RNA sequence: GUGAAUUUACUUAAUCAAUGAAGCGGAAUUUCUAGCGUUAAAGUUUCGCGAACUGAUCCGCGUUGA
RNA sequence: GAGUUCAGCGGCUGAAUCCGGUGCGCUCUCGACGGCCCUUGAAAAUCCAACGGAAGUUG
RNA sequence: GGACAUGGGUUAGUCGAUCCUAAGAGAUAGGGAAGCUCCGUAUGAAAGGCACGAUUUUUCGUGCCUAUCGAAAGGGAAUCCGGUUAAUAUUCCGGAACCAGAAGGUGGAAUCAACACGGCAACGUAAAUGAAGUUGGAGACGUCGGCGGGAGCCCUGG
């Protein structure tokens, strides 16, 4: 039975690829997750610009991980001081830190929490 | 014996319909 | 962040097509068909079809990629692939004329073990208990038909065995509950630890192969349901602390004063079992004589249903027979016209059908 | 935005679980103006005549948060 | 896993009611269902009074 | 004299364009409600599509199904033909009284889709019921 | 380099030209128009868009041409 | 309700924020054209459409 | 005081970069070179896919057809007004929108005359299934000259 050939070309064959099967895992120890909300979230900003936002625009500033995203520092902030953000501002400093404005829903007091925090 | 069905040839000559699927074996860049 | 593509995300990816499951888990049609028997995986179609083939509309069967990423770690896949690797060494001893490393090959077979699928397949007892009917009536099915050369007589063997311990099973429990009579054959209901379980026993006759239906399809289904049965006997046996597998050949007492006795014209091997799964005392080739005082079959079978023993000049030989029952078996034109501006909503479907 | 020219059509879309708060908006040639937050509209219906007014505003759910100029 | 909706019952077909080879091919078909078939789990206007 | 009451015609305007028709009736005149050379046609919206030895009666049926159309056409809009097509069905069932009558349009419809099934299923006018490819 | 009687020839080594390396060598034996041409089908033989075999010859196989 | 302009009051209260014209004008833009070239004045990602007809009382 | 000292200050789904390709760079296949490296960019490469199947001798069969980088002036999804700070705004604040993607839900529309109707037509309508394949369009284009329309500005009567 010989093969009828369709095309003038030969293609190269399709063959198994076998997965990664290794007899030794390359790291001993899986290293933890390198950015932990204590991480993320370095210390607040206490400016009279920093007050300003907090008593009126309900709006939390924190120096934070150079690392950190908008998503990171929301559940951070959801994890390490039980208030839910609504929305996330983030900006590098001309001294290379970055600074998260962190805007709290109409359910939390920005002026409460940042008692809490003991920075106020 | 249907009459729907009907004939419709195919005529292969040069500037006629598609050439059809030809073994190629003898053409191949192997 | 940009603008991101279509079906990219939702149905077009959590669903995927068969031959897209085949290239991802590098496996035959038959193979993955296997696996699907083996484990838990069957065709999932979406709400959208169109959507999840990716604008696409031509008709496709649809598995969960969850599923799918899943068979990508079954260790059954890799013993696929080691008994290929299996058979063409077999193949290469035969063609060399290698007889003795043949042999060799032979007794090293690989095989695998469903231990672990059994396990996540029901994770409870009581889930496999609850799925057991159709193993019954696959190994009740195949235990009667002869040994070709598709069906191994091994297995045939462990059918058997299976079967038997079973039945001894359900006959020292009393857990038999209901006994029907279909043109199909005899539908059992028995009850174990609550659950209901019914299957099908043909008529001891000699039957022909059909030639029609793929032998391979119940291979992997008796090999799995085979598995299913030894470890689920073996928990009972346990359970009741009796030895397994067991070295037996084969109202509690409605039939205990009754001495029964089988001539050569009766189904003994369902008349066995019905009349011990109450307690009966059976022997075979005298309080009743029976041949199709002088009753019928279908009396012991209406007193069965009944509780209670039937009456005798309803079913004497050559009598009238009663339709045999299956106990399995269980304003206005303003109303009917209402249907307001609805579309969706208006339900006449019931109404139709029900 | 949106405008809507009919009063059953406010009562509605003010019906509607997305209707958020609403505004009454009395102007100089005694026309007023029957305002709709919703999730992603304001709906704006533009009452000419008085007596349809307060009645509309009568009209309107209790549970709605009706509020002045 | 979602049950496999277990084929109804016998439905009152007997010897004699007043309502074999291919059984192999049901049992067949019911093995091809169960790994090819897909498994889903499942005012008053009052016109009397005003009659006009 | 070439348009006359059974002759094939094909419409290169409007929207079944490139489709073919049967005239209907001719109304070569003119009338007040269409002041032009127009004439009634009847032609297939929806050619059935091809058969083949295989396939089951129920698919063979389903795919021999036929949607027709009926519509006032004017002359420079129609493209005369030399087949014709002929049925005592189709003659003087329409009318400007039947498109007035919306009910008739639809059973004059229904009536020529019907008489449709009978010629393609008799096999009679094949190349009126094949598609034309432009 | 290979032959045939300095004279002729051959191509597999090398050189040149083309391509998506499509129809090379043998034998058997589509032109009044700026349209469309795909996703075979009739025929035959088993058993519905399941098949097969031809439709669309066979053979050699050196991708063709210099 | 904004912004602007004004009048008071000790943040608040009153008003006004109107009706029109014009053009070889300026800047930008759009439309329909005319001229010029032995110069005819990018690609691609993306997006849409057609032809085709696969599939296909509930659904 | 742009100097010295001390603090403070730049907030974006919509603005750009990112995405695309341009001239051009530049791996890979290969071939050079004692080599550093050079040439080469679909080439003398086995340069990858997609679909059908009661599961096929439970050892897969049957079909069908080019990297990357390189534009903050080129191409390109979608944001406006008012307000606000000592210093930031199409980014914050108030109000009002918009884009893309995703899932199912509600209402409607087509369908047992399977995949809507009307208009002679240009074509219209809130819908109005369309795979593989093929084809078309947009993206996408010089320069000059007058003419006409709009907007802002200028001008002007109360």
């Amino acid at each position: 039975a010989k093969k009828v050939r369709t095309s003038t070309t030969f293609r190269r064959p399709k063959t198994l690829q076998l997965s990664r099967k290794p007899k030794y895992a390359r790291k001993s120890v899986a290293h933890a997750p390198r950015l932990d909300e204590y991480k993320i979230i370095v210390n607040p900003i206490n400016s009279e610009s920093a007050m300003k936002k907090i008593e009126d625009d309900n709006t939390l500033v924190f120096h934070v991980h150079l690392k950190a995203n908008k998503f990171t520092i929301k559940e951070a902030v959801r994890k390490l001081y039980s208030v839910e953000p609504v929305k996330i501002n983030t900006l590098i400093r001309p001294n290379g830190t970055k600074k998260a404005f962190v805007k709290l829903s109409a359910d939390a007091d920005a002026l409460d929490v940042a008692n809490r925090i003991g920075f106020l | 014996k249907n009459p729907l069905f009907v004939s419709r040839p195919r005529s292969f000559g040069i500037g006629q319909d598609i050439q059809p699927k030809r073994d190629l074996s003898r053409f191949v860049k192997w | 962040a940009r603008v991101k593509q279509k079906g990219k995300a939702g149905a077009a990816r959590i669903y995927i097509t068969r031959n897209q499951a085949l290239k991802k888990l590098q496996l035959t049609l038959a193979d993955f068909r296997r696996i699907c028997i083996l484990k838990g995986v069957y065709p999932r179609e979406p709400k959208n079809k169109k959507k999840a083939n990716k604008g696409s509309t031509a008709p496709v069967t649809f598995y969960y990629t969850k599923d799918i990423q899943y068979l990508l770690h079954e260790p059954i896949v890799q013993k696929f692939r080691e008994y290929k690797v299996f058979a063409r060494k077999l193949s290469k001893a035969l063609g060399k004329g290698e007889l003795e490393t043949a042999k060799r090959l032979e007794a090293r077979k690989p095989t695998y073990s469903l231990d672990h699928i059994i396990k996540e397949r029901y994770p409870t007892f009581h889930d496999a208990l609850k799925d057991i009917d159709d193993a019954l009536s696959m190994l009740f099915l195949f235990s009667t038909m002869p040994v070709t050369d598709k069906i191994g007589a091994a297995t045939v063997a462990n059918c058997e065995r299976l079967c038997a311990e079973f039945q001894h099973y359900v006959i020292r429990s009393n857990s038999l509950r209901k006994a029907f009579l279909s043109i199909k054959g005899i539908y059992y209901q028995a009850e174990i630890f609550g659950e209901q379980i019914t299957w099908i026993v043909p008529y001891k006759f000699a039957q022909s192969v059909p030639t029609d239906v793929d032998f391979r399809i119940m291979h992997t289904f008796l090999e799995f349901y085979q598995a299913l049965m030894g470890f689920v006997n073996f928990k009972l046996y346990n359970t009741l602390g009796l030895r397994y597998p067991p070295k037996i050949d084969v109202n509690t007492s409605l039939f205990s004063n009754f001495t029964f006795f089988l001539s050569r014209e009766v189904p003994r091997f369902s008349l066995e079992f019905v009349i011990r799964a109450f307690g009966g005392k059976v022997g075979w080739d005298i309080t009743h004589h029976i041949c199709d005082i002088y009753i019928q079959p279908q009396w012991v079978y209406d007193s069965i249903n009944k509780g209670i023993l039937e009456r005798t000049d309803l079913y004497a030989c050559g009598a009238t027979l009663p339709p045999h029952l299956s106990p399995f078996v269980k304003e206005e034109k303003e109303a009917k016209e209402l249907s307001k501006m609805m579309m969706s909503n208006k339900q006449r479907k019931l109404y139709s059908k029900l | 935005p949106r405008q809507i020219s009919d009063i059953k059509q406010f009562l509605e879309i003010a019906r509607r679980k997305d209707a958020t708060s609403a505004r009454i908006k009395k102007n100089t040639n005694k026309d007023v103006k029957f305002k709709l937050r919703c999730s992603k509209y304001l709906y704006t219906l533009v009452v000419a005549d008085a007596k349809k007014a307060e009645k509309l505003r009568q009209s309107l759910p209790p549970d709605l948060t009706v509020t002045e100029v | 896993a979602p049950a496999p909706k277990l084929p109804p019952p016998s439905h009152e077909e007997s010897y004699n009611p007043p309502e074999y080879s291919n059984l192999i091919k049901e049992k067949f078909e019911r093995c091809l269902d169960l790994y090819l078939a897909p498994r889903v789990r499942r005012k008053l206007p009052t016109p009397s009074e005003l009659r006009p | 004299k070439i348009l006359k009451p059974g002759k094939v015609a094909l419409i290169t305007r409007g929207r079944f364009a490139g489709k073919k028709v049967v005239i209907l009736q001719a109304i070569d005149q003119g009338s007040k409600s269409h002041p032009f050379g127009h004439a009634v046609v009847a032609g297939v919206e929806r050619y059935p599509l091809k058969v083949t030895k295989s396939m089951g009666a129920k698919r063979i049926a389903r795919r021999s199904r036929v949607k027709p159309f009926i519509k006032v056409v004017n002359y420079n809009h129609l493209m005369p033909t030399r087949y014709a097509l002929e049925l005592d069905n189709l003659k003087g069932l329409i009318t400007a009284d039947t498109f007035k009558e919306p009910t008739q349009r639809s059973a004059a419809r229904k009536t020529v889709k019907k008489t449709f099934e009978e010629k393609y299923q008799s096999g009679k006018s094949a190349w009126f019921f094949t598609p034309l490819r432009f």
